[PDB]
């Protein structure tokens, strides 16, 4: 995802 | 000695802003483009804020994301709260410094009764005598706060360490308010205030989302990654796949 993606 | 109390407050994060055009008269659509600029930056300060929680590292990558897109909104809430309670005393809704609502924009953003009950929990901080190590510790259980029925990818270790934030907001009531029906006394009306906040992000959640697919229709902007949390993981609340643990039923 986007959020997950920025998260990691 | 209090060790856990140094850190959320060493982790406390910073007056983030909106940059709201305040010269320009209230209206819907512009009153809700700062509201989403709002929960897009205070989403990100809550991501590095949550992450140096005390035992945070240790949920699944997946857990961490998840209770953090869950409770996102709560904490938002929560110490939004707290800001106009100690900022504006309660008399208005201190969103950031660049975005305070007065009853009219209350009123003007479409979400009345929706501040209505947050500026009720403003007030909630004062009637109750709220210390500031009181709402910090709060603050965090929040996180905490709400799981898929589905199951966490690693329940055991979220329980553990939620079993654990009670502990410590335990201490910091039983610490100078030694007396059985005190700590006993206290401690109910703070489970019961945690509890109060969920009806107000459900509320939020829906008036979102809302907004969210009637968006094309009234010129009011979601970031990126505002609207990706608003499709994907809120319809998860909302649907009942994610609840809410409360304190008392
Ligand atoms: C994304 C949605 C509509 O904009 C929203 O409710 N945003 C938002 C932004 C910031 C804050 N804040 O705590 O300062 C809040 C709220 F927690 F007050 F409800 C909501």
């Amino acid at each position: 995802s986007a959020f997950s993606r920025y998260y990691t | 000695q209090p060790i856990f109390l140094n850190v959320l407050e060493a982790i406390e994060p910073g007056v983030v802003c909106a940059g709201h055009d305040n010269n320009q008269p209230d209206s819907f659509a512009a009153l809700l483009s700062s509201l989403n600029e709002l929960g897009e930056r205070q989403l990100v300060h809550v991501v590095k804020w949550a992450k140096a929680l005390p035992g945070f590292r240790n949920l699944h990558v997946d857990d961490q994301m998840a209770v953090i897109q869950y409770s996102w909104m709560g904490l938002m809430v929560f110490a939004m709260g707290w800001r106009s309670f100690t900022n504006v005393n309660s008399a208005m809704l201190y969103f950031a410094p660049d975005l305070v609502f007065n009853e009219y924009r209350m009123h003007k953003s479409r979400m009345y009764s929706q501040c209505v009950r947050m500026r009720h929990l403003s007030q909630e901080f004062g009637w109750l005598q709220i210390t500031p190590q009181e709402f910090l510790c709060m603050k965090a259980l929040l996180l905490f706060s709400i799981i898929p029925v589905d199951g966490l990818k690693n329940q055991k270790f979220f329980d553990e360490l939620r079993m654990n934030y009670i502990k410590e907001l335990d201490r910091i009531i039983a610490c100078k308010r030694k007396n059985p029906t005190s700590c006993s006394r206290r401690f109910y009306q703070l489970t019961k205030l945690l509890d109060s906040v969920q009806p107000i992000a459900r509320e939020l959640h829906q008036f979102a989302f809302d907004l969210l697919i009637k968006s094309h229709m009234v010129s009011v902007d979601f970031p990126e990654m505002m609207a990706e949390i608003i499709s994907v993981q809120v319809p998860k609340i909302l649907s009942g796949k994610v609840k809410p643990i409360y304190f008392h039923t």
